[PDB]
């Protein structure tokens, strides 16, 4: 008697799915319109024929195309990828018809964003072999009933959480974090103190027992580039925070600027598409024109300072956010603060 | 209620005795024993700037919580028998934490210019350290207040726009205009911090 | 003592081969696109990434703060 | 886009419709949508049928419910089956009908586990 | 049967980290010889004399990370055990 419970919810809904056809039945005229895509009406026109052939009218049943100016819906068609990253932009807003399609770029800069947000090296190394696990025996959970709601929601993410942690183990690899410590590759390029025993630096490390004797930049040999990410010592140094928080606090600025341009220049093809001249021109221009103007100069500018000054100018070393400040309250004061480059005003 | 009637109290005890006191005081020619000078000169200006520099977080903070619960409570509760208003109301959530994200970056701004001294008496210090306190202070007490009450008109406003969008769907996307013209108090507070210490050269 | 010139010109000639030879070369199928978004959009956000990490030391300003114990090992460490 | 074009229309009434749609329901790739004059849904062509429905779904759900409280597990995993439209189903859901009627009987044998109870608090009163 | 294996699959996936991770720490001072960046821990308040000490003293340290392991692999190879018992 399942069975019949399974054949029983069948035949209501058929029954109440063909009540919706039309409201008269002279001539025949008991006609419903449907919502079908284009590359199934083959198995469409099959389904029909089948129809007719377990009916003894040998009718054709079918009927000529017509099109209105209804709103048609949408269906994102999935396959084992894309899928897990569609339900999650789909879960706060349902595209209109041709809508740009963000999960293609969504794939990838959002576990880009949380590696960034959780850059370190053994965390993501374990989250990659959970992804593997996961992933290998596929076959076996899909084929098994688990009681752990939390696990279905959690397998739901497969691909999401294997590439958080390929991004995850990468942007550990380079802050050089590798469990809250730096791994020593291929050579430091700071501490010499052979080297620094030429600038009056030697017997103060008796009285190093109590003080902590600062390290200057430029003695002649120090400074240099690592190759690939942060120089390591700096994980030990007691300033670490210093510029550890500059660093990231230019390159989280850097990358917000960037992701909006990204979202305005997208729009631009949304709109283009759709044959409306009138947004194009008095729409994307202005608002790309004001983030433009209004941050990538801070962007530019961060960069030139990254670029420009050296060691020995520490004296006076123009501060970009009081700029900023004076950018916003059109203020000019005659002294205190240097300019950046020639011919700001 | 017992917490109000202590509270009245002790108010009530400590303004009468100023009255006291300071009609006593006055009526006994002592006026030289006060000498607001050395209340105001004995005071470091770091003990200004640091509790300008608590509070400007501190008190965007409690907006921010304040507003926080008093339009989630809402949303939670009203979207039993309509689920579609669980995405659609998010905008007064952004910004009752909008509000904290200007408290954290006004105090970072703040937060520079702490460049210690050697003065020990009122005539080394001179007038430019007592100048940068008091503005530190004064900017952290302005930002911190305007934008606990900004937070809280926000909240309130958030919870009726949530509570009232359950019933029509088309009268949300409307009444967000109160819920957008709640933060231009607090924009004005950060500015009003901003200029209050743009010509402090501690140090 | 480290090169800069070296490593700019490797890294970013590998992200270069990466990032462009890989759309070109992709068997004809239904996963192109999603393929082709993948591989060119990490093949950016991973050298801007290592990019900035890299520019933020070049000319530092301070040198780092070493505590004495640290001052007197890495004289016999680093030589 | 997605589609080009999504409002074709392809169907015509026929003797055996309910078939036809039935196998357009197996393929899983459309959906309705009509009735624009919004009529009661007590004023239908095919509201006997519904009625009749819901009868049987409500003799079911009382079987099930009484199953689920005999700690019975069910099995499903067999095939899908296919609706037998013709009039065979009548005499199936008679069967369902009788079905209900011993549950029926057995609620009324259910007044003698009252009278059970009528002696089993007497116990009770053993002092 | 004993030490069922619902807890005994993390036990096991613990004892692999466990060993890997002990090997590794202790690799990683022996051969860099307890550079103070990777290997501020130590346990002597007077080396003013030479390195020697010091590099005797962190040899001394890094050698307990071998032991480590040892006792993670014999919790591994325990917990296996209880996992075949079906």
């Amino acid at each position: 008697i399942r069975v019949w419970f399974i054949k029983v919810r069948k035949m209501k809904a058929i029954y109440h799915t063909l009540n919706l056809c039309n409201i008269d039945v002279t001539q025949k005229c008991l006609i419903a319109e449907v919502w079908c895509p284009v590359t199934d009406l083959d198995s469409i026109q099959f389904a029909l024929r089948r129809g007719t052939e377990h009916s003894g009218s040998t009718v054709p049943s079918i009927l000529n195309r017509m099109q209105t100016n209804q709103t048609p819906p949408t269906y994102n068609k999935t396959n084992k990828f894309t899928h897990g990253f569609q339900n999650i932009v789909d879960a706060y807003g349902i595209g209109t018809y041709r809508e740009i399609n963000p999960a293609p770029y969504t794939v990838i800069t959002f576990p880009f964003l949380f590696a960034v947000m959780f850059g370190d090296f053994g965390h993501g190394i374990l989250m990659t072999l959970f992804a593997v696990w996961m992933v290998l025996r596929e076959s076996r959970i899909l084929s098994q009933k688990h009681e752990n709601e939390m696990f279905s929601m959690v397998f739901s993410g497969r691909y999401i959480i294997l590439l958080m942690g390929l991004f995850s183990i990468y942007t550990g690899l380079i802050y050089n974090d590798c469990f809250s410590k730096s791994l020593n590759i291929f050579g430091s390029s700071w501490s010499v103190r052979p080297m620094f025993t030429q600038g009056n630096w030697t017997e103060e490390t008796l009285l190093g027992s109590s003080v902590l004797q600062l390290n200057p930049a430029i003695p002649g040999v120090f400074g240099g580039p690592y190759p690939f990410g942060i120089d390591p010592i700096w994980n030990i140094a007691t300033n670490k925070l210093t510029f550890l928080n500059s660093f990231k606090m230019k390159m989280s600025v850097i990358l917000g600027i960037i992701h909006m341009l990204f979202g305005v220049s997208l729009s631009l093809f949304n709109h283009i598409y759709f044959k409306k001249p009138l947004n194009i021109y008095f729409g994307f221009i202005p608002e790309i024109i004001f983030m433009s103007s209004l941050f990538g100069y801070l962007v530019i500018l961060i960069f030139y300072k990254w670029t420009a000054y050296d060691a020995h100018s520490s004296r006076n070393a123009p501060s970009l956010l009081i700029h900023f400040i004076n950018m916003f309250l059109f203020s000019y004061p005659e002294s205190g603060n240097a300019m950046l480059y020639s011919g700001q005003k | 209620t017992g917490l109000e009637l202590l509270y009245l109290g002790i108010f009530v005890a400590f303004w009468a005795c100023m009255v006291v006191v300071g009609i006593c005081y006055t009526i006994f020619d002592l006026g030289f024993r006060f000498d607001v000078a050395w209340f105001l000169t004995e005071t470091s200006p770091f003990m200004w700037s640091n509790l300008g520099i608590g509070l400007a977080i501190s008190l965007s903070v409690v907006g921010a919580a304040w507003g926080i619960y008093i339009t989630g409570s809402s949303i939670i509760g009203g979207g039993v028998k309509a689920p579609r208003i669980k995405t659609k109301n998010l905008v007064s959530i952004i910004f009752c934490e909008a509000v904290a994200i200007y408290g954290i970056i006004m105090a970072i701004v703040i937060s520079n210019m702490a460049e210690p001294f050697s003065a020990t008496e009122p005539k080394a210090i001179g007038h430019r350290n007592y100048h940068a306190g008091y503005s530190m202070f004064g900017a952290g007490l302005t930002v911190g207040l305007s934008n606990l009450f900004c937070g809280v008109c926000v909240g309130i406003v958030g919870s009726g726009a949530a509570l009232a969008d359950a019933q029509n769907p088309s009268l949300f996307v409307k009444i967000l205009i109160v819920e957008i013209f709640g933060s231009a108090i607090g924009l004005f507070g950060v500015i009003v911090a901003i200029l209050q210490t743009s010509r402090v050269k501690m140090g | 003592a480290h090169s800069f010139a070296l490593p700019v010109i490797i890294f970013t000639t590998f992200w270069g081969l990466i990032g462009i030879a890989g759309p070109w070369f992709v068997p004809k199928g239904p996963n192109r696109g999603v393929i082709i978004t993948m591989l060119v959009a990490t093949a950016v956000c991973c050298y801007l990434f290592w990019l900035i990490a890299i520019l933020a030391q070049l000319n530092p300003l301070f040198g780092p703060q070493l505590k004495n114990e640290t001052i007197w090992y890495v004289r016999f460490l680093w030589e | 886009r997605s589609e080009e074009m999504t409002l074709a229309q392809l169907f015509l009434q026929s003797e055996a419709a309910y078939c036809c749609v039935s196998e357009l329901g197996e393929l899983g790739k459309v959906q309705f949508r009509d009735l624009n004059p919004d009529v009661n849904v007590f004023q239908r062509k095919f509201v006997n049928e519904v009625r009749r429905c819901e009868e049987m779904d409500r003799k079911l759900r009382f079987v099930e419910k009484e199953i689920r409280k005999a700690n019975i597990p069910i099995m499903d995993t067999g095939e899908n089956p296919e609706v037998p439209f013709p009039r065979d189903m009548i005499d199936l859901e008679a069967n369902f009908e009788k079905i209900e009627n011993e549950l029926k009987e057995i609620n009324t044998n259910q007044e003698a586990l009252k009278r059970n109870f009528l002696e089993l608090t007497e116990l009770k009163f053993i002092l | 049967l004993c030490c069922g294996p619902k807890l005994a699959a993390c036990g096991i996936v613990l004892s692999a980290w466990g060993v890997i991770m002990l090997i590794m720490l202790g690799i990683f001072f022996n051969v860099h010889s307890a550079v103070l960046i990777e290997d501020v821990p130590f346990t002597e308040k007077d080396f003013e004399n030479g390195p020697q000490n010091i590099y005797n003293l962190y040899e001394q340290v890094s050698y307990n990370c071998f032991i480590a392991a040892g006792l993670y692999l014999l919790l591994g190879g325990f917990s296996f055990c209880q996992v075949r018992l079906n």
